[PDB]
């Protein structure tokens, strides 16, 4: 629970995003949807929740918004 | 040489008396220039004051056990160590220390002369034991850095009179780091992060300060002699 | 040297690496060697040694002229930026001066590799044998800034590139310097004939010699990537002078650029017992570890792979090249002492520079170095910067504070090999594919992308990386309108494409159609 | 962090910089953007740093001989022609800076992005996928440092002084930044035993027990009687770990990784190992490490030693001149003589040189190297192979420092060249049996939680030599740890310990040796009764995580890896008798051993005859029936000896006891006769146990789940007998599963089902007994197999990754399977609304 | 130098990388002055290539010969 | 020595060669010289070993 | 104790390219790191005088040799690269050399004109037979540490002008020691000896001077800060 700030990719931590999900690939998933989504929006669609960046690649503002608890995955 | 990019300084503050400063961009190679010597200027060239000795009564050998009393000589020893005590008069000063009596014990507790100044009052100094009692005297001066005891007495004048290891200096850490950066497109530049620790009589800012200074004064003492063709900004 | 100190593996390797080291644009010989050096240059053939006794008449760097004692006057004619058969310079010059005499079977001139006839592969190179902060970690090394601003390690590097003229049906190729439209600009470094001019500096993509094919087209020669420099040499034979052609030719160019280079990181350089390594970091001299004359160190070597690899003969080299690159004198007073029994009369003593020799297996034993480590002459300031032991204390460039503990200092002869790294980097986003199997046209020539075999392939299964592994099998090799899809969207911004159908299913299928298999995907 | 250089980079980022310049105005069509970048012009350096802004690349090294050989890097832009790598992972990819290249690949689409970051970061790939152990742990350089720091020199430089009635304690100090101020004057020595006040670092567990007994807390000081080098060593460490107070071999480090691994997340583990990197390379370059020919020291005792054995050399060619001994016999003896003189000489050499030499250094941190070199270099090669490899009685008794003469020089080069010859056969060999281990699996993958059942194979934990103590197992760490429990622990008392359905790793072998109970229950991947694959639950832990292993996750790719990996450090072949790769490719593949071994066909007592070169067993059974007999028994294979625990049994003897199963003979079972007699359980337990050994006894640590996953791919079908009611024809090998389904399913008239019968088959066999005809046409006949195929209506159900890589659809298994791919995602009612 | 000096093993008329076994690849007794047991390639060419020793030279019928000083008495 | 041209280069040696170096390429001039009856070869053979050198 | 003393800064003579500066008194562990900061400057950034490229009459490119002339161009560029010049202008200049005829070329036979100073006019560059001439054009410019070859593509537009490497530093070798000297030893002092090595083309004391005045400008910057 005691570590320092993650930088870059390593930003968020990781042993967090897997209390959001049930497995590492879920997570992949469950981002990747997300940054289309994003990519989409900003090509054409809720957008960004979270504050973006200057580029702020749309990843890792997916990645922010689940650290968030602002998004819901249902299993196929 | 008008030099490029001007470098800038700034500052981090992590606590009280803690502190991260950063000087960006440098020249390539000027980080581990001026890094350490910075860091020594800070550790060993800031005068300031701290205990040079203590006289207990009731040991005058086996320094071991203190009467009435539940901690040792040594932790008092080093609770004394980390007495934080200004002064102005450069000399050997005495100050005294008495707490008759069972209870705790804090620098509070403590009654200084003129100039002598301590910041951190409730520093806790001992825990006295049901019906006992504390008498010690307090030598205090001036210096710079970290100085070792000091035994240089041929024959003992002052019996009882331990010495202890002085810090004179109002910081008490320091670290620097040297990283990489680009400034338009060439990296291998030099960014300079220093990390500093001090005691609360001053801050962290206006050790710097006092350091940059003193180096000045000796650089300075160097250029003096053609004050010609070098690097401005 | 020292071969007996060494173990065969790592001695077949320094053999095998002395073999491959380019020739330097100053050539330094070593100072420790062999008696071996001298009669491999001559015997090789690369120098040029006087036919009869006689007395230098004229010397250039182009032509030797020596008038000998019987009366005839002999003119020796001298290799200038010759280019070899791997790019090297095979450059020669003198090492006389006119009025001098010299007997027959004397060395005229040295060679790529010789300085006054004898082997020069490398260069003496001073020292410290320690661990520095982490960037000589698993036998990388460390070196100085001098040898790029002395360039000392500098090599010449020539390069051939040719373009035939030939005739076709649809008409003849004929070199010149007009061509449809391009820049006026790029003629700038084309003569009257299309081809490019001598001293012309030149870069990728860039035209050389200009040729076409008709329709018209433009089919001239260009630089390929990455090679560059400065057009040396053109060499041009034509039907019409009638020299020689093969047939279906009738016109033909090459040119000769060559390319300076500089130590850079990524290099390969070793020693002469089987220690190489590539160049992690360059470090200027002002934060090496110097000795307490001033005198940087040039290159530092870790301490964790000597003792693991039984090359160790490279320690008693960069101590003798100490006892060597600073004399020595043994006080024999009192009598010559008990480890100098063996020695001759004229090594109790020497000056600087002084080389020397260590045959294999007869050669410097261990008393004898230890013995010599001692006397070693006192430096400029009356100061012996080293130990008996072959240990310096040192002093750090950053921090200006000395290690604790004394290093072994000396100097070592090292080489620099062929595995550069111009011509060993690659890379490649999208460009010439096959066209007889639509993927890339595998190749550093080709321009073509790196290989994903099987065990690749098993790793990524195992990572359970799934879209990945289908981007590398489907949408980066074989796939057409895929590659183009993704292309597209990435430079206009738009989210990739998913998979369709799989499109090595999709033509499959429509082979066992073919076999009357009715073949069939359900759910 | 990976370094990169521009000229690549660029060339790699082409598109993506393309379309930011033709966005920021730097081009205006596309084209001259591609003009731009294609002689680079000075505005495409400028916004490289914002599409490589966390946007990973993978590294691949050849040969890629398991996972890790793949690893995402974010890429850090460094100016050069040279791939900047991170020293940690080196020993993964199996990399060193000798003109090694490796190659770099750019992920595209956001899905494989995101696996780059979450799967193959290196951040995240710090356990091995075979034993649980770190590989990012610290190497060479990195482990002087910290051996140098974390040292105790007794006789240092500001060291405690045992206060003697004149002065106190004189070696105490009141805080890790005075002993640095001190450090920095000559005053105290970083490696000096002293008294220091520590506030932030936590105490160990017997002191935070004896002086706080409420909790330490952050602020609480207490006493540490220790150097500051292991003090600024614990500052690199987790703000709860324990203070340590130990030198740090490489062993410990190991320790102390693994815990901080097994109690606290992974993104702490880098930081941490990232920390003792960067320390143990400040304290190495501070080390006082290098060679000098004055370092490497030469014992005084070893002519001595060389004397004492020539003489008994020349005692033996006497003898051979008197004719008492033989030209042969003669070699022997002179090997097994300067055999020993060589120990002699290395444990003088080891009681000779001080432990502050660098050349006993770098071998006692663990950082690289062993005595065997230390002893070549100042002892003696000592003996040496001839080009047959055979020895050579003559030895070297030379060493590298002194210096072999020219004849040793000369006998010494047969050897080296031996092994640069060999040393592409052995990886040839190694990768023949890798890829066979993966084409009997790429089936396996989890495809389930858990299977619901109670079945599972008994893991012993530990012995009683003594009779009063247990005695922890050697080889539990891959026999019990990492896996799932199956039955409730009980003790003599019928008390629980254990929960069923529980992790079981050294907390729970702590306490299960409590209630003096070795023998428990466990899942394992050999009883896993799933339609397709095995449940995750008798799988257990998977070892990179540290946790439950996922579904989806490939895990025979990783076992056949696992097992590939290490067998270059295998004894093999001359390009059984020896049993290394040789032995496992007799194991894998059902083969009949050479010298066999036969089993006790039933329980109960032997009768032994022997006769000239013969032994004869007749075992007669305890229930009273008929005794069998093993008769050509050659002599040569001596007995089953059995060193019983106590009372030292010896050999097996007549009128002594044979469980079923039992081995009379020396050697090695038949694991047809095994599975006849005992069963397949017992052969699938019989093949893990040997193969097991086989690895042990040559230092390879492989959990036995990856030999158990291949193993049941290796009895996992049945030769049908008598039909039955099925659609099913005798003769035929039909899929355990399929069968048992089929033969359950038909309960109409369920009064004579199909009949089969177990039969153990080769990881090549099985390769080609498979239900697909996508892969088998791949593999082999393609027109046959079509034929057969068409003529029965086959279904390929896609169950295996090699028919989805041939039709080029994604593969059954992580971010593949249909749990994965139709997740679907919706932002929060709340958090949508705040537009 | 050692271009020149140099032994093969393989080419019209040798062996080939079938043959070409382990025993033909390893060091003899017989290269004492005849070829050196060190100078090789590293990879698939190992003890096929090498290179002739300096003091030897070559039979007219094509046997390495290599000087002894001789001795009497 | 025995090279006019001799850069003094200190030896460590302790024994004296009784045999010069010979020429280190002979093995390949020598016998492209048997393959044209070069008069160097000839005699080279007259001088040792058989009468008529073909 | 405390200390009252400030350090004071004396010269000493060891030859005319050479100097030794002495620092005294000092806090004890202050005077390495203060050496080899100035250390550090002098051997990184001093500014000086180089040539920056070269011109000759008949040849085109550094790969070409000179009709009577026994060095090849490459090797009278890497015997120029040992030459020391004083420009005393923020400015490029251009040198000229003309020789014919036998003899050597040497640096003495150069016309620099005024403001330069050629400060090792026996240097070798080339000699020459009946048959040489040699004609070169040189030019100087101002600058710090080293700088490779601008190539001519990327200067202006040219041909036959040759760029070379440039190295403007006057500073040859630079050391520094530190004698442990005690006032009594009452309390720890330290003494810095600093050697200094210059190519001629300026004294230590400049040079020093230099360093100082870079250390100033570059500590104001904590200085300031209050
Ligand atoms: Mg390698
Ligand atoms: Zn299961």
């Amino acid at each position: 629970s005691a570590y320092d700030t993650p930088l870059g990719i390593t930003n968020p931590p990781i042993d967090e995003l897997l209390s959001r999900a049930s497995s590492k690939y879920a997570l992949v998933i469950y981002a990747a949807k997300r940054a289309r989504q994003i990519n989409d929006y900003y090509n054409q669609y809720v957008g960004p929740l979270v504050e973006p960046g200057l580029q702020e690649k749309p990843l890792s503002i997916a990645l922010r918004e689940i650290h968030g608890d602002l998004l819901e995955h249902t299993e196929g | 040489m008008l030099i490029s990019q001007r470098p800038t300084l700034s500052e981090e503050t992590v606590a009280e008396n803690r502190s991260r400063f950063v000087i960006e961009p440098l020249e390539p190679g000027f980080g581990y220039t001026l890094g350490n010597s910075l860091r020594r200027t800070l550790l060993s060239s800031i005068p300031g004051a701290a205990v040079t000795s203590i006289r207990i009564d009731g040991v005058l050998h086996e320094f071991t056990t203190v009467p009435g009393v539940k901690e040792d000589v040594t932790d008092i020893i080093l609770n004394l160590k980390g007495l934080v005590v200004s002064s102005d008069d450069d000399e050997p000063v005495t100050m005294y220390l008495r707490k008759q009596g069972p209870g705790v014990v804090t620098a509070g507790d403590i009654v200084p002369p003129a100039g002598v100044t301590v910041h951190n009052p409730d520093m806790h100094i001992a825990t006295l034991n049901d019906k006992g009692k504390l008498e010690v005297e307090l030598v205090v001066e001036r210096g710079r850095g970290y100085v070792p005891a000091v035994q240089n007495k041929a024959s003992g004048a002052e019996i009882g009179r331990i010495p202890v290891d002085s810090i004179y200096s109002p910081v008490l850490k320091v670290t620097y780091k040297v990283e990489a950066t680009r400034v338009e497109q060439r990296t291998d530049f030099d960014k300079l992060i220093i990390d500093v620790e001090t005691k609360n009589s001053i801050s962290p800012r206006d050790a710097l300060a006092s350091a940059g200074g003193t180096l000045v004064e000796l650089f300075g003492l160097a250029r003096e002699l053609n004050a010609d063709s070098e690097h401005i900004e | 040297p020292f071969l007996e100190h060494d173990d065969a593996n790592r001695a077949l390797m320094g053999a095998n690496m002395q073999r491959q080291a380019v020739p330097l644009v100053r050539s330094e010989a070593p100072l420790v060697g062999t008696g071996m050096e001298l009669r491999a240059a001559i015997d090789a053939g690369d120098v040029v040694v006087a036919d009869k006794t006689g007395v230098i008449e004229e010397v250039s760097a182009d032509y030797i002229t020596v008038m000998a004692d019987d009366g005839t006057r002999q003119s020796y004619r001298l290799r200038k930026f010759a280019r070899s058969n791997h790019g090297t310079c095979a450059n020669q010059r003198p090492i006389v001066d006119a009025g001098q005499r010299v007997e027959a079977g004397q060395v005229i001139a040295d060679g790529p590799c010789t300085q006054n006839g004898e082997m020069a592969l490398g260069k003496n190179l001073l020292v410290a044998i320690m661990p520095w902060e982490g960037h000589n970690y698993e036998d990388a090394i460390i070196l100085s800034n001098r040898l790029v601003e002395e360039d000392v390690l500098t090599s010449i590097h020539i390069e051939e590139h040719e373009i035939d003229a030939r005739d076709t049906k649809l008409g003849a190729e004929e070199i010149t310097r007009d061509i449809p439209n391009v820049s006026d600009e790029v003629l700038a470094d084309l003569d009257e004939r299309g081809i490019v001019r001598i001293g012309a500096e030149v870069r990728d993509g860039d035209i050389l010699v200009g040729k076409v094919t008709p329709k018209v087209r433009d089919t001239s020669l260009k630089v390929p990537h990455g090679e560059s420099g400065k057009v040396i040499g053109i060499r041009v034979f034509s039907r019409e002078d009638d020299d020689e052609l093969p047939a279906g030719v009738n016109e033909l160019v090459r040119v000769y650029v060559a390319q300076k280079r500089k130590i850079s990181d990524g290099d390969k350089l070793a020693g002469r017992h089987g220690n190489k390594g590539v160049i992690g970091k360059i470090l200027p001299v002002e934060d090496m570890p110097f000795l307490p004359d001033g005198t940087p160190v040039d290159i530092i070597l870790n301490t964790h792979g000597v003792p693991r690899r039984m090359n160790i003969g490279q320690i008693l080299e960069t101590h003798l090249g100490w006892v060597a690159k600073a004399g020595w004198n043994i006080d024999v007073a009192a009598g010559v002492p008990d480890w100098a029994s063996k020695l001759p009369e004229e090594l109790y003593s020497a000056p600087a520079d002084s080389t020397v020799a260590t045959p294999v297996f007869d050669g410097a034993q261990e008393g004898e170095l230890a013995g010599l480590l001692g006397s070693t002459l006192p430096n400029r300031d009356g100061e012996v910067m080293v130990d008996a032991d072959g240990k310096s204390t040192l002093f750090d460039g950053r921090s200006g504070e000395p290690f604790p503990y004394p290093v072994t200092v000396g100097y070592m002869y090292i080489l620099k090999l062929h595995h550069l790294v111009d011509d060993k980097i690659h890379a490649r986003s999208t460009g010439p594919y096959s066209m007889i199997t639509q993927q890339p046209l595998g190749g550093k020539a080709q321009f073509g992308g790196q290989r994903f075999g099987e065990m690749e392939c098993w790793a990524m299964q195992a990572y359970g990386a799934a879209y990945t592994l289908q981007e590398l099998l489907t949408i980066k090799s074989d796939d057409t309108v895929g590659r183009v899809k993704v292309y597209e969207a990435i430079v206009k911004g738009e989210n990739i494409p998913e998979p369709g159908i799989p499109e090595s299913f999709k033509v499959l299928l429509k082979e066992l159609q073919s076999l009357c298999l009715n073949v069939e995907v359900l759910s | 962090q990976c370094g990169l250089p521009k000229l690549m980079a660029l060339e790699l980022f082409k598109p993506f910089v393309m379309k930011r310049l033709v966005d920021l105005n730097h081009a205006q069509n596309i084209k001259s953007a591609k003009r731009m970048v294609e002689r680079q012009r000075p505005q495409v350096w400028d916004v490289l740093e914002e599409v490589i802004a966390e946007h990973p690349v993978l590294l691949n090294r050849a040969p890629t001989l398991h996972r890790l050989g793949i690893q995402a890097f974010e890429p850090q832009l460094v100016e050069g022609k040279a791939i900047q790598l991170h020293p940690l992972v080196c020993e993964a990819f199996n990399a060193d800076f000798d003109g090694d290249q490796m190659a770099v690949h750019l992920p595209l689409s956001a899905e494989a992005q995101a696996e780059a970051r979450i799967l193959m970061l290196s951040s995240n790939n710090i356990l091995s996928p075979a034993s649980g152990k770190p590989l990012a742990m610290p190497r060479l350089d990195m482990v002087t440092g910290l051996y140098y720091l974390t040292t105790l020199v007794e006789g240092a430089t500001g060291e405690y002084q045992a206060a003697t009635k004149d002065a106190p304690e004189q070696g105490v100090y009141s805080s890790p930044a005075e002993a640095i101020m001190a450090m920095d004057r000559g005053a105290l020595s970083v490696r000096a035993k002293i008294k220091v006040r520590l506030t932030e670092l936590r105490p160990p567990t017997d002191l935070e027990a004896q002086l706080f007994e409420n909790g330490w807390k952050p602020g609480d000081a207490w006493t540490a009687e220790t150097t500051l080098g292991r003090v600024m060593f614990n500052e690199l460490l987790p703000k709860s770990y324990p203070f340590v107070n130990e030198q740090m071999h490489k062993k410990v480090q190991a320790r102390i990784i693994n815990d901080l691994a097994e109690r606290f997340p992974m993104i702490v583990v880098a930081q941490t190992v990232d920390k003792l990197k960067d320390a143990g390379f400040y304290w190495a370059t501070r080390s006082g490490v290098t060679v000098s020919m004055a370092d490497v020291l030469v014992p005084p005792q070893k002519q001595e030693i060389l004397e004492r054995h020539e003489a008994e050399a020349d005692a033996i060619e006497r003898k051979y001149q008197r004719g008492a001994l033989n030209h042969t016999e003669r070699n022997e003896s002179l090997v097994k003589i300067w055999q020993d003189a060589t120990e002699e000489v290395g444990k003088a050499l080891e009681e000779f040189y001080p432990a502050d030499n660098p050349i006993i250094t770098i071998v006692k941190s663990g950082a690289t190297g062993n005595l065997t070199q230390t002893r070549t270099l100042a002892g003696m090669k000592g003996l040496v192979t001839n080009p047959k490899g055979e020895f050579i009685p003559r030895p070297i008794k030379s060493s590298f420092r002194e210096g072999l003469t020219v004849l040793e020089y000369f006998i010494n080069t047969h050897g080296a060249r031996k092994g640069l010859a060999d040393t592409a056969l052995r990886t040839a060999d190694s990768g023949y049996l890798t890829r066979r281990l993966v084409d009997v699996s790429q089936d396996v993958i989890v495809r389930e939680h858990d299977c619901e059942t109670e079945r599972g194979i008994n893991v012993t934990l530990a012995e009683r030599g003594p009779d009063g103590t247990l005695i922890r197992d050697a080889h539990v760490e891959t026999s019990a740890f990492a896996r799932t429990l199956a039955t409730d622990a009980v003790d003599a008392n019928g008390n629980v310990i254990i929960e069923r359905g529980h992790d079981l790793g050294d907390p729970a072998i702590d306490a299960l040796l409590a209630a003096g109970i070795t023998t428990v229950k466990v899942r394992s991947v050999l009883t896993c009764t799933s339609a397709t694959g095995v449940c995750a639950m008798c799988y257990g832990r998977s070892m990179a995580t540290g946790k439950l292993v996922d579904i989806g996750e490939a895990v025979g790719i990783v076992a056949a890896q696992s097992i590939g990996e290490p067998g270059t450090q295998l004894t093999m072949r001359t390009f059984d008798i020896v049993g290394g790769l040789p032995r496992v490719q007799e194991l894998f593949e059902a083969r009949v051993p050479r010298n066999k071994a036969p089993i006790a066909d039933v329980a109960g007592r032997v009768r032994l005859e022997e006769s000239d070169k013969f032994f004869k067993i007749t075992i007669v059974p305890d229930d009273g029936g008929e005794e069998v007999v093993y008769d050509k028994l050659s002599k040569r294979q001596r007995l089953r000896v059995i060193t019983h625990e106590d009372g030292t049994e010896g050999v097996l003897s007549d009128g002594d006891h044979v469980e079923v199963g039992d081995q009379l003979m020396e050697g090695a079972a038949d694991p047809h006769e095994v599975l006849r007699v005992q069963g397949p359980r017992e052969v699938q337990i019989h093949l893990v146990k040997e193969v097991q050994e086989v690895y042990r006894a040559q230092g390879v640590s492989i959990h036995d789940k990856h030999i158990e996953v291949i193993v049941r791919q290796m009895l996992r079908r049945v030769t049908i007998i008598d039909s039955g009611s099925t659609e099913f024809l005798p003769g035929s090998l039909t899929e355990r599963a399929e069968f048992e389904a089929e033969n359950r399913r038909v309960v109409a008239e369920g009064g004579e089902p199909a009949a089969g019968r177990p039969v153990l088959m080769g990881i090549t066999k099985a390769s080609l007994a498979t239900d697909s005809w996508l892969s088998a046409a791949s593999f082999q006949e393609t027109t046959r197999v079509l034929t057969d195929a068409a003529i029965n209506c086959r279904s390929d159900k896609l169950n295996g990754l090699k028919e989805n890589v041939i039709i080029g659809k994604l593969i059954p298994a992580g971010t593949g399977i249909s749990r994965y791919r139709n997740i679907q995602v919706q932002p929060t009612e709340e958090a949508r609304a705040a537009a | 130098l050692t271009h020149k000096r140099r032994l093969s093993a393989l080419g019209p008329g040798g062996l080939s990388r079938e043959r070409a076994g382990l025993e033909v690849r390893d060091v003899h007794p017989s290269h004492y002055g005849r070829m050196c047991p060190i100078e090789t390639p590293e990879g698939p060419n190992i003890g096929l290539i090498g290179s002739l020793s300096v003091y030897a030279r070559v039979n007219p019928f094509g046997f390495i010969e290599t000087p002894y000083r001789k001795v009497e008495n | 020595n025995s090279v006019p041209g001799a850069p003094n280069r200190v030896s460590f040696a302790k024994l004296r060669e009784p045999l010069e170096v010979p020429g280190l390429l002979d093995v390949q001039t020598d016998s492209f010289e048997w393959l044209v009856g070069s008069d160097r070869w000839r005699q080279a053979a007259i001088d040792r070993g058989e009468e008529n050198p073909v």
